[PDB]
Protein backbone atom coordinates (compact mmCIF):
# COMPACT_ATOMS: atom_id res chain seq x y z
CA UNK A 1 0.00 0.00 0.00
CA UNK A 2 2.75 2.38 0.97
CA UNK A 3 4.65 2.10 -2.57
CA UNK A 4 1.65 2.94 -4.75
CA UNK A 5 1.32 6.22 -3.01
CA UNK A 6 5.05 7.67 -4.10
CA UNK A 7 4.37 6.80 -7.49
CA UNK A 8 1.86 9.25 -7.48
CA UNK A 9 3.34 11.95 -6.24
CA UNK A 10 6.06 11.80 -9.28
CA UNK A 11 3.60 11.84 -12.00
CA UNK A 12 1.91 15.09 -10.66
CA UNK A 13 4.55 17.34 -9.74
CA UNK A 14 7.87 15.87 -11.02
CA UNK A 15 7.13 14.71 -14.72
CA UNK A 16 10.32 15.46 -16.69
CA UNK A 17 12.84 13.93 -14.50
CA UNK A 18 11.60 10.77 -14.82
CA UNK A 19 10.59 9.16 -18.55
CA UNK A 20 7.53 9.98 -20.27
CA UNK A 21 7.50 6.51 -20.47
CA UNK A 22 7.02 6.08 -16.60
CA UNK A 23 4.42 7.77 -16.70
CA UNK A 24 2.02 5.85 -18.79
CA UNK A 25 3.11 2.47 -16.93
CA UNK A 26 1.57 3.04 -13.57
CA UNK A 27 -1.38 3.47 -15.01
CA UNK A 28 -1.44 0.13 -16.65
CA UNK A 29 -0.46 -1.55 -12.60
CA UNK A 30 -3.93 -0.25 -11.52
CA UNK A 31 -5.93 -2.09 -14.05
CA UNK A 32 -4.45 -5.76 -12.95
CA UNK A 33 -5.35 -5.13 -9.37
CA UNK A 34 -8.94 -2.96 -9.20
CA UNK A 35 -9.90 -5.67 -11.39
CA UNK A 36 -9.40 -8.62 -9.46
CA UNK A 37 -11.75 -10.37 -7.56
CA UNK A 38 -12.84 -9.61 -4.11
CA UNK A 39 -10.28 -11.93 -2.17
CA UNK A 40 -7.09 -11.28 -4.61
CA UNK A 41 -6.55 -8.02 -3.80
CA UNK A 42 -8.25 -6.90 -0.30
CA UNK A 43 -10.17 -4.13 0.29
CA UNK A 44 -8.10 -2.09 2.06
CA UNK A 45 -5.38 -2.43 -0.73
CA UNK A 46 -8.14 -1.70 -3.62
CA UNK A 47 -9.90 1.77 -2.02
CA UNK A 48 -6.06 3.40 -1.75
CA UNK A 49 -4.88 2.72 -5.24
CA UNK A 50 -8.18 4.25 -6.55
CA UNK A 51 -8.55 7.35 -4.98
CA UNK A 52 -5.26 8.38 -6.16
CA UNK A 53 -6.03 8.02 -10.16
CA UNK A 54 -8.54 10.80 -10.14
CA UNK A 55 -5.87 12.89 -8.63
CA UNK A 56 -3.98 12.90 -11.43
CA UNK A 57 -6.55 13.58 -14.27
CA UNK A 58 -7.20 16.96 -12.13
CA UNK A 59 -4.22 17.86 -12.57
CA UNK A 60 -3.18 19.06 -16.06
CA UNK A 61 -0.07 17.12 -16.09
CA UNK A 62 -1.12 14.22 -18.46
CA UNK A 63 -1.01 13.48 -22.09
CA UNK A 64 -4.68 13.57 -23.89
CA UNK A 65 -3.42 10.08 -24.69
CA UNK A 66 -2.42 9.08 -21.16
CA UNK A 67 -5.56 10.46 -20.16
CA UNK A 68 -7.67 8.05 -21.92
CA UNK A 69 -6.35 4.67 -20.27
CA UNK A 70 -8.27 5.45 -17.36
CA UNK A 71 -11.41 5.78 -19.28
CA UNK A 72 -11.33 2.40 -19.95
CA UNK A 73 -10.66 0.13 -16.69
CA UNK A 74 -13.39 2.14 -15.08
CA UNK A 75 -16.45 0.72 -16.71
CA UNK A 76 -15.79 -2.54 -16.25
CA UNK A 77 -16.09 -1.92 -12.54
CA UNK A 78 -19.04 -0.73 -11.84
CA UNK A 79 -20.47 -3.90 -13.22
CA UNK A 80 -18.92 -6.35 -9.96
CA UNK A 81 -21.31 -7.33 -7.88
CA UNK A 82 -19.62 -5.70 -4.50
CA UNK A 83 -21.42 -2.39 -3.80
CA UNK A 84 -18.46 -0.92 -1.52
CA UNK A 85 -16.18 -2.07 -3.96
CA UNK A 86 -18.53 -0.24 -6.77
CA UNK A 87 -19.33 2.44 -4.61
CA UNK A 88 -15.73 4.35 -5.38
CA UNK A 89 -15.62 2.79 -8.95
CA UNK A 90 -18.42 5.32 -9.92
CA UNK A 91 -16.47 8.23 -8.93
CA UNK A 92 -13.55 7.46 -11.88
CA UNK A 93 -16.50 7.63 -14.39
CA UNK A 94 -17.38 11.47 -13.31
CA UNK A 95 -13.61 13.44 -13.28
CA UNK A 96 -13.06 11.51 -16.75
CA UNK A 97 -16.20 12.94 -18.21
CA UNK A 98 -15.27 16.15 -15.84
CA UNK A 99 -11.50 16.89 -18.01
CA UNK A 100 -13.44 16.41 -21.17
CA UNK A 101 -18.58 11.08 -31.89
CA UNK A 102 -18.25 14.15 -29.17
CA UNK A 103 -22.80 12.94 -28.85
CA UNK A 104 -21.95 9.29 -29.85
CA UNK A 105 -19.64 8.15 -27.23
CA UNK A 106 -21.50 9.78 -24.29
CA UNK A 107 -24.52 7.53 -24.69
CA UNK A 108 -22.76 4.92 -23.84
CA UNK A 109 -21.51 6.42 -20.12
CA UNK A 110 -25.36 7.67 -19.15
CA UNK A 111 -26.69 4.30 -19.43
CA UNK A 112 -24.65 2.76 -17.07
CA UNK A 113 -25.79 4.79 -14.12
CA UNK A 114 -29.23 3.28 -14.65
CA UNK A 115 -28.82 -0.30 -14.41
CA UNK A 116 -26.99 -0.09 -11.23
CA UNK A 117 -30.78 0.33 -9.78
CA UNK A 118 -31.70 -2.98 -11.78
CA UNK A 119 -28.64 -4.92 -10.08
CA UNK A 120 -27.37 -3.87 -7.04
CA UNK A 121 -28.58 -3.30 -3.54
CA UNK A 122 -30.40 -0.92 -1.90
CA UNK A 123 -27.47 0.41 0.30
CA UNK A 124 -25.88 0.85 -3.18
CA UNK A 125 -29.02 2.40 -5.16
CA UNK A 126 -29.21 5.54 -2.81
CA UNK A 127 -26.34 6.92 -4.18
CA UNK A 128 -27.27 6.70 -7.51
CA UNK A 129 -30.43 8.79 -7.61
CA UNK A 130 -29.52 11.88 -6.05
CA UNK A 131 -26.74 12.42 -8.57
CA UNK A 132 -28.56 11.31 -11.98
CA UNK A 133 -31.39 14.45 -11.51
CA UNK A 134 -28.49 17.14 -11.34
CA UNK A 135 -26.15 14.72 -13.62
CA UNK A 136 -28.54 15.04 -16.91
CA UNK A 137 -29.56 18.91 -16.62
CA UNK A 138 -25.16 19.56 -17.12
CA UNK A 139 -24.46 17.49 -20.08
CA UNK A 140 -26.61 16.71 -23.11
CA UNK A 141 -29.85 18.38 -23.52
CA UNK A 142 -33.49 17.58 -22.25
CA UNK A 143 -34.95 16.39 -25.44
CA UNK A 144 -32.35 13.52 -25.15
CA UNK A 145 -31.99 13.16 -21.79
CA UNK A 146 -36.26 12.32 -21.68
CA UNK A 147 -36.35 9.45 -23.74
CA UNK A 148 -33.89 7.04 -21.44
CA UNK A 149 -35.46 7.97 -17.75
CA UNK A 150 -39.30 7.16 -18.50
CA UNK A 151 -38.62 4.12 -20.77
CA UNK A 152 -36.61 2.45 -18.04
CA UNK A 153 -38.81 3.92 -15.57
CA UNK A 154 -41.38 1.85 -16.76
CA UNK A 155 -40.06 -1.55 -17.56
CA UNK A 156 -41.10 -4.70 -16.17
CA UNK A 157 -37.26 -5.25 -15.02
CA UNK A 158 -37.68 -2.20 -12.63
CA UNK A 159 -36.76 -4.02 -8.99
CA UNK A 160 -38.45 -1.13 -7.62
CA UNK A 161 -39.56 2.41 -8.94
CA UNK A 162 -39.72 3.40 -5.41
CA UNK A 163 -35.86 5.22 -5.92
CA UNK A 164 -36.62 5.65 -9.82
CA UNK A 165 -39.58 7.60 -8.06
CA UNK A 166 -37.12 10.46 -6.78
CA UNK A 167 -35.41 10.84 -9.54
CA UNK A 168 -38.29 12.46 -12.24
CA UNK A 169 -39.08 14.45 -9.22
CA UNK A 170 -36.21 17.03 -9.90
CA UNK A 171 -36.18 16.87 -13.36
CA UNK A 172 -38.79 18.85 -14.44
CA UNK A 173 -38.75 21.58 -11.82
CA UNK A 174 -34.75 22.92 -13.15
CA UNK A 175 -37.29 22.33 -16.43
CA UNK A 176 -39.75 24.67 -15.36
CA UNK A 177 -37.07 27.37 -15.86
CA UNK A 178 -39.16 29.90 -18.52
CA UNK A 179 -37.53 28.94 -21.98
CA UNK A 180 -39.04 25.72 -21.31
CA UNK A 181 -41.84 25.75 -18.62
CA UNK A 182 -43.80 24.48 -21.73
CA UNK A 183 -41.82 21.91 -23.20
CA UNK A 184 -42.48 20.35 -20.01
CA UNK A 185 -45.94 20.00 -21.21
CA UNK A 186 -45.32 17.96 -24.74
CA UNK A 187 -44.07 14.59 -22.60
CA UNK A 188 -47.05 14.48 -19.98
CA UNK A 189 -48.96 13.54 -23.36
CA UNK A 190 -46.67 10.84 -24.49
CA UNK A 191 -46.19 8.70 -21.76
CA UNK A 192 -50.19 8.16 -21.21
CA UNK A 193 -50.36 6.27 -23.96
CA UNK A 194 -47.85 4.01 -22.51
CA UNK A 195 -50.40 2.90 -19.45
CA UNK A 196 -53.08 2.12 -21.81
CA UNK A 197 -51.33 -1.24 -22.37
CA UNK A 198 -51.25 -2.06 -18.30
CA UNK A 199 -49.09 -3.41 -15.66
CA UNK A 200 -51.47 -5.11 -12.84
CA UNK A 201 -54.42 -2.98 -11.99
CA UNK A 202 -53.46 -1.96 -8.17
CA UNK A 203 -49.77 -1.24 -9.40
CA UNK A 204 -50.97 0.54 -12.84
CA UNK A 205 -52.64 3.13 -11.26
CA UNK A 206 -49.85 3.85 -8.82
CA UNK A 207 -47.41 5.28 -11.36
CA UNK A 208 -49.89 7.56 -12.54
CA UNK A 209 -50.29 9.77 -9.35
CA UNK A 210 -46.77 10.53 -9.48
CA UNK A 211 -46.17 12.41 -12.64
CA UNK A 212 -48.48 14.57 -12.73
CA UNK A 213 -47.50 16.28 -9.34
CA UNK A 214 -44.10 16.33 -10.74
CA UNK A 215 -45.74 18.44 -13.82
CA UNK A 216 -47.87 21.17 -11.90
CA UNK A 217 -48.34 24.09 -10.15
CA UNK A 218 -45.50 25.47 -7.43
CA UNK A 219 -47.13 26.05 -3.98
CA UNK A 220 -49.05 22.70 -2.93
CA UNK A 221 -48.76 20.10 -5.58
CA UNK A 222 -45.53 19.28 -5.38
CA UNK A 223 -44.85 18.61 -1.91
CA UNK A 224 -47.27 15.64 -1.95
CA UNK A 225 -44.67 13.46 -3.53
CA UNK A 226 -43.09 11.83 -0.78
CA UNK A 227 -47.06 11.22 0.48
CA UNK A 228 -47.68 9.14 -2.45
CA UNK A 229 -44.40 7.08 -2.87
CA UNK A 230 -44.63 6.44 0.82
CA UNK A 231 -47.70 4.05 -0.10
CA UNK A 232 -46.47 1.85 -3.83
CA UNK A 233 -48.86 -0.42 -3.69
CA UNK A 234 -51.82 -1.88 -1.41
CA UNK A 235 -55.27 -0.32 -3.44
CA UNK A 236 -57.58 1.51 -1.21
CA UNK A 237 -60.70 3.48 -1.27
CA UNK A 238 -58.46 6.24 -0.22
CA UNK A 239 -56.22 5.93 -2.88
CA UNK A 240 -58.85 5.96 -5.34
CA UNK A 241 -59.59 9.34 -4.55
CA UNK A 242 -55.79 10.84 -4.66
CA UNK A 243 -55.35 9.85 -8.29
CA UNK A 244 -58.51 12.02 -9.53
CA UNK A 245 -57.85 15.39 -7.79
CA UNK A 246 -53.89 15.41 -9.17
CA UNK A 247 -54.35 14.90 -12.75
CA UNK A 248 -57.30 17.38 -13.06
CA UNK A 249 -55.01 20.73 -12.20
CA UNK A 250 -52.87 19.78 -15.21
CA UNK A 251 -56.22 19.99 -17.21
CA UNK A 252 -56.40 23.44 -16.36
CA UNK A 253 -52.42 23.42 -16.26
CA UNK A 254 -52.62 23.62 -20.57
CA UNK B 1 31.22 -24.61 10.55
CA UNK B 2 28.19 -23.59 8.88
CA UNK B 3 26.24 -26.41 10.71
CA UNK B 4 27.92 -24.96 13.84
CA UNK B 5 27.09 -21.33 13.07
CA UNK B 6 23.51 -22.24 13.81
CA UNK B 7 23.80 -23.69 17.11
CA UNK B 8 25.56 -20.54 18.89
CA UNK B 9 22.36 -17.68 17.51
CA UNK B 10 19.98 -20.23 19.84
CA UNK B 11 21.67 -19.77 23.10
CA UNK B 12 21.42 -15.73 22.46
CA UNK B 13 17.95 -15.88 22.08
CA UNK B 14 16.31 -17.43 25.21
CA UNK B 15 18.74 -15.11 27.50
CA UNK B 16 17.15 -11.83 25.87
CA UNK B 17 13.03 -12.85 26.80
CA UNK B 18 14.30 -13.04 30.80
CA UNK B 19 15.77 -10.05 29.51
CA UNK B 20 12.27 -9.13 27.76
CA UNK B 21 13.27 -6.85 25.02
CA UNK B 22 11.56 -8.99 21.89
CA UNK B 23 12.49 -7.04 19.13
CA UNK B 24 16.48 -8.22 19.50
CA UNK B 25 15.49 -11.43 20.18
CA UNK B 26 12.74 -11.51 17.74
CA UNK B 27 15.90 -10.31 15.26
CA UNK B 28 18.00 -13.28 17.02
CA UNK B 29 15.53 -15.73 15.35
CA UNK B 30 16.25 -14.52 11.92
CA UNK B 31 19.81 -14.85 11.85
CA UNK B 32 19.02 -18.78 12.31
CA UNK B 33 17.11 -19.00 9.36
CA UNK B 34 19.16 -17.35 6.66
CA UNK B 35 21.60 -20.17 7.43
CA UNK B 36 19.37 -22.79 6.88
CA UNK B 37 19.08 -21.89 3.44
CA UNK B 38 23.03 -22.25 2.39
CA UNK B 39 22.45 -25.79 3.82
CA UNK B 40 18.93 -27.52 2.97
CA UNK B 41 17.11 -28.63 6.34
CA UNK B 42 13.58 -28.16 4.46
CA UNK B 43 10.64 -28.77 7.64
CA UNK B 44 13.41 -27.65 10.03
CA UNK B 45 13.95 -24.31 8.24
CA UNK B 46 10.38 -23.11 8.63
CA UNK B 47 11.53 -23.56 12.30
CA UNK B 48 13.40 -20.71 12.95
CA UNK B 49 11.05 -18.07 10.77
CA UNK B 50 8.25 -18.90 13.07
CA UNK B 51 9.44 -18.47 15.89
CA UNK B 52 10.28 -15.02 14.85
CA UNK B 53 6.67 -14.63 14.40
CA UNK B 54 5.73 -15.24 17.89
CA UNK B 55 7.90 -12.15 18.88
CA UNK B 56 7.13 -9.72 16.47
CA UNK B 57 3.12 -10.52 17.89
CA UNK B 58 3.71 -9.78 21.50
CA UNK B 59 5.77 -6.19 21.00
CA UNK B 60 2.29 -5.26 20.08
CA UNK B 61 0.36 -6.51 22.96
CA UNK B 62 2.76 -4.35 24.70
CA UNK B 63 2.14 -1.43 22.25
CA UNK B 64 -1.71 -1.22 21.35
CA UNK B 65 -3.28 -3.49 24.10
CA UNK B 66 -0.95 -3.39 27.27
CA UNK B 67 0.11 -0.20 26.53
CA UNK B 68 -2.18 1.60 24.30
CA UNK B 69 0.43 3.93 22.60
CA UNK B 70 -0.57 6.43 20.28
CA UNK B 71 3.13 6.44 18.94
CA UNK B 72 2.41 2.72 17.99
CA UNK B 73 2.64 2.60 14.17
CA UNK B 74 3.12 -0.85 13.08
CA UNK B 75 6.80 -1.67 12.95
CA UNK B 76 6.61 -4.78 14.69
CA UNK B 77 3.07 -5.46 13.12
CA UNK B 78 5.08 -5.12 9.25
CA UNK B 79 8.09 -7.35 10.72
CA UNK B 80 5.20 -10.07 11.65
CA UNK B 81 3.97 -10.40 8.60
CA UNK B 82 7.32 -10.95 6.56
CA UNK B 83 8.82 -13.35 8.59
CA UNK B 84 5.33 -15.02 7.61
CA UNK B 85 5.57 -14.63 4.14
CA UNK B 86 8.85 -16.94 3.76
CA UNK B 87 7.23 -19.83 6.24
CA UNK B 88 4.15 -20.40 4.17
CA UNK B 89 6.01 -20.63 0.50
CA UNK B 90 8.29 -23.54 1.98
CA UNK B 91 5.70 -25.76 2.64
CA UNK B 92 4.62 -25.77 -0.62
CA UNK B 93 7.46 -26.60 -2.33
CA UNK B 94 7.98 -29.65 -0.12
CA UNK B 95 3.98 -30.11 -0.67
CA UNK B 96 2.30 -30.02 2.98
CA UNK B 97 -0.55 -27.71 2.03
CA UNK B 98 -2.25 -28.62 5.84
CA UNK B 99 1.00 -27.15 7.57
CA UNK B 100 1.04 -23.82 5.63
CA UNK B 101 -2.88 -23.41 6.39
CA UNK B 102 -1.91 -23.16 10.21
CA UNK B 103 0.54 -20.14 10.09
CA UNK B 104 -2.04 -18.22 8.06
CA UNK B 105 -4.99 -18.43 11.53
CA UNK B 106 -2.29 -17.01 13.60
CA UNK B 107 -1.57 -13.81 11.52
CA UNK B 108 -5.67 -13.24 11.45
CA UNK B 109 -6.52 -13.40 14.75
CA UNK B 110 -4.06 -10.53 15.65
CA UNK B 111 -5.71 -8.40 13.04
CA UNK B 112 -8.46 -8.57 14.68
CA UNK B 113 -7.09 -7.88 17.87
CA UNK B 114 -5.07 -5.20 16.76
CA UNK B 115 -8.17 -3.26 15.30
CA UNK B 116 -7.84 -4.02 11.62
CA UNK B 117 -11.04 -5.78 11.04
CA UNK B 118 -11.19 -5.42 7.25
CA UNK B 119 -7.50 -6.78 6.45
CA UNK B 120 -8.63 -9.63 9.11
CA UNK B 121 -11.33 -10.98 6.75
CA UNK B 122 -9.03 -11.52 3.93
CA UNK B 123 -6.32 -13.67 5.63
CA UNK B 124 -8.70 -16.19 7.08
CA UNK B 125 -10.09 -17.13 3.56
CA UNK B 126 -6.40 -17.48 2.45
CA UNK B 127 -5.74 -20.72 5.00
CA UNK B 128 -9.50 -22.61 3.75
CA UNK B 129 -8.36 -22.85 0.07
CA UNK B 130 -5.29 -24.74 1.74
CA UNK B 131 -7.47 -26.92 3.57
CA UNK B 132 -11.02 -27.97 1.28
CA UNK B 133 -8.97 -30.35 -0.38
CA UNK B 134 -7.52 -31.59 2.93
CA UNK B 135 -10.17 -30.74 6.00
CA UNK B 136 -13.84 -29.71 5.28
CA UNK B 137 -14.34 -29.27 8.55
CA UNK B 138 -11.04 -27.68 9.57
CA UNK B 139 -11.70 -25.71 6.49
CA UNK B 140 -15.17 -24.37 7.65
CA UNK B 141 -14.49 -22.97 11.04
CA UNK B 142 -11.84 -20.71 9.01
CA UNK B 143 -14.77 -19.33 7.72
CA UNK B 144 -17.06 -18.98 10.55
CA UNK B 145 -14.06 -16.65 11.88
CA UNK B 146 -14.28 -14.73 8.56
CA UNK B 147 -17.98 -13.59 9.22
CA UNK B 148 -17.23 -11.66 12.17
CA UNK B 149 -14.98 -9.92 10.51
CA UNK B 150 -16.51 -7.89 7.99
CA UNK B 151 -19.73 -7.30 10.16
CA UNK B 152 -16.55 -5.11 12.54
CA UNK B 153 -15.57 -4.01 9.03
CA UNK B 154 -19.03 -3.01 7.94
CA UNK B 155 -18.62 -5.19 4.99
CA UNK B 156 -22.94 -6.38 5.11
CA UNK B 157 -22.72 -7.39 1.16
CA UNK B 158 -19.43 -9.07 1.46
CA UNK B 159 -20.96 -11.09 4.37
CA UNK B 160 -23.72 -12.44 2.37
CA UNK B 161 -20.79 -14.23 0.04
CA UNK B 162 -18.98 -15.96 2.44
CA UNK B 163 -21.93 -17.25 4.71
CA UNK B 164 -23.28 -19.09 1.72
CA UNK B 165 -20.07 -21.00 1.04
CA UNK B 166 -20.60 -22.27 4.73
CA UNK B 167 -23.50 -23.68 3.45
CA UNK B 168 -22.35 -25.16 0.15
CA UNK B 169 -20.21 -27.65 1.75
CA UNK B 170 -22.35 -28.97 4.46
CA UNK B 171 -24.68 -30.24 1.44
CA UNK B 172 -21.46 -32.28 0.17
CA UNK B 173 -19.80 -33.50 3.01
CA UNK B 174 -22.42 -33.38 6.00
CA UNK B 175 -25.56 -34.89 4.53
CA UNK B 176 -26.19 -33.43 8.78
CA UNK B 177 -23.74 -35.30 11.04
CA UNK B 178 -22.34 -33.49 14.11
CA UNK B 179 -19.82 -30.86 13.71
CA UNK B 180 -21.14 -30.19 10.45
CA UNK B 181 -24.72 -30.01 11.95
CA UNK B 182 -23.87 -26.92 14.44
CA UNK B 183 -22.35 -25.34 10.87
CA UNK B 184 -25.40 -25.36 9.11
CA UNK B 185 -27.54 -23.66 12.30
CA UNK B 186 -25.61 -20.41 12.23
CA UNK B 187 -25.93 -19.60 8.39
CA UNK B 188 -29.89 -20.34 7.88
CA UNK B 189 -29.93 -17.95 11.05
CA UNK B 190 -27.66 -15.02 9.53
CA UNK B 191 -28.88 -15.27 6.08
CA UNK B 192 -32.24 -14.26 6.90
CA UNK B 193 -31.16 -10.94 9.07
CA UNK B 194 -29.34 -9.96 6.22
CA UNK B 195 -32.02 -10.03 2.96
CA UNK B 196 -33.99 -8.22 5.09
CA UNK B 197 -31.15 -5.29 6.01
CA UNK B 198 -30.13 -5.28 2.59
CA UNK B 199 -33.24 -6.80 0.20
CA UNK B 200 -31.67 -7.52 -2.82
CA UNK B 201 -32.54 -6.93 -6.46
CA UNK B 202 -33.85 -10.41 -8.53
CA UNK B 203 -30.89 -9.93 -10.84
CA UNK B 204 -28.67 -10.06 -7.81
CA UNK B 205 -30.87 -12.66 -6.44
CA UNK B 206 -28.88 -16.47 -6.46
CA UNK B 207 -30.94 -19.21 -7.11
CA UNK B 208 -29.85 -20.28 -3.46
CA UNK B 209 -31.16 -17.24 -2.12
CA UNK B 210 -34.22 -17.52 -3.99
CA UNK B 211 -34.89 -21.37 -2.14
CA UNK B 212 -34.83 -20.04 1.61
CA UNK B 213 -37.09 -17.22 1.71
CA UNK B 214 -40.19 -19.05 -0.28
CA UNK B 215 -39.98 -21.37 2.88
CA UNK B 216 -40.51 -18.38 5.61
CA UNK B 217 -43.06 -15.94 4.18
CA UNK B 218 -32.77 -25.73 13.19
CA UNK B 219 -34.25 -25.46 17.00
CA UNK B 220 -37.89 -25.51 17.16
CA UNK B 221 -38.04 -22.09 19.39
CA UNK B 222 -36.04 -20.32 17.23
CA UNK B 223 -37.43 -21.31 13.61
CA UNK B 224 -41.02 -20.05 15.05
CA UNK B 225 -39.74 -16.63 15.46
CA UNK B 226 -38.07 -16.04 12.22
CA UNK B 227 -40.81 -16.58 9.46
CA UNK B 228 -42.28 -14.08 11.76
CA UNK B 229 -40.00 -11.21 11.25
CA UNK B 230 -39.59 -11.43 7.23
CA UNK B 231 -43.34 -11.02 7.35
CA UNK B 232 -43.33 -7.36 8.88
CA UNK B 233 -40.81 -5.76 6.85
CA UNK B 234 -42.95 -6.69 3.85
CA UNK B 235 -45.85 -5.19 5.89
CA UNK B 236 -44.00 -2.57 7.65
CA UNK B 237 -45.33 -2.96 10.76
CA UNK B 238 -43.85 -0.97 13.65
CA UNK B 239 -45.69 -3.07 16.62
CA UNK B 240 -44.42 -6.38 15.34
CA UNK B 241 -40.67 -5.89 14.67
CA UNK B 242 -40.08 -4.28 18.11
CA UNK B 243 -41.63 -7.07 20.12
CA UNK B 244 -39.63 -9.54 18.61
CA UNK B 245 -36.23 -8.41 19.95
CA UNK B 246 -36.98 -8.32 23.57
CA UNK B 247 -38.29 -11.98 22.60
CA UNK B 248 -35.17 -13.36 20.52
CA UNK B 249 -32.27 -11.68 22.72
CA UNK B 250 -31.59 -14.69 24.96
CA UNK B 251 -32.13 -17.14 21.72
CA UNK B 252 -29.23 -15.63 19.61
CA UNK B 253 -25.66 -15.54 20.02
CA UNK B 254 -24.00 -11.75 20.14
CA UNK B 255 -22.51 -12.03 16.66
CA UNK B 256 -26.02 -12.71 15.49
CA UNK B 257 -27.42 -10.34 17.95
CA UNK B 258 -25.71 -7.76 15.80
CA UNK B 259 -27.54 -8.63 12.56
CA UNK B 260 -30.72 -7.83 14.00
CA UNK B 261 -30.10 -4.59 15.44
CA UNK B 262 -29.18 -3.35 12.20
CA UNK B 263 -32.93 -4.49 10.36
CA UNK B 264 -34.86 -2.65 13.00
CA UNK B 265 -33.14 0.74 12.52
CA UNK B 266 -33.25 0.71 9.09
CA UNK B 267 -36.87 -0.38 9.05
CA UNK B 268 -37.71 2.25 11.13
Amino acid sequence: LVMCATAFYLIENYPLDVGPEFSASIIQMCGVMLSGSEESTPSIIYHCALRGLERLLLSEQLSRLDAESLVKLSVDRVNVHSPHRAMAALGLMLTCMYTGESVIVAMERVSVLFDRIRKGFPCEARVVARILPQFLDDFFPPQDIMNKVIGEFLSNQQPYPQFMATVVYKVFQTLHSTGQSSMVRDWVMLSLSNFTQRAPVAMATWSLSCFFVSASTSPWVAAILPHVISRMGKLEQVDVNLFCLVATDFYRHQ
Amino acid sequence: NVAEAGEQFGQLGRELRAQECLPYAAWCQLAVARCQQALFHGPGEALALTEAARLFLRQERDARQRLVCPAAYGEPLQAAASALGAAVRLHLELGQPAAAAALCLELAAALRDLGQPAAAAGHFQRAAQLQLPQLPLAALQALGEAASCQLLARDYTGALAVFTRMQRLAREHGSALGAFSDVLVRCEVSRVLLLLLLQPPPAKLLPEHAQTLEKYSLPEELFLLLQSLVMATHEKDTEAIKSLQVEMWPLLTAEQNHLLHLVLQETI
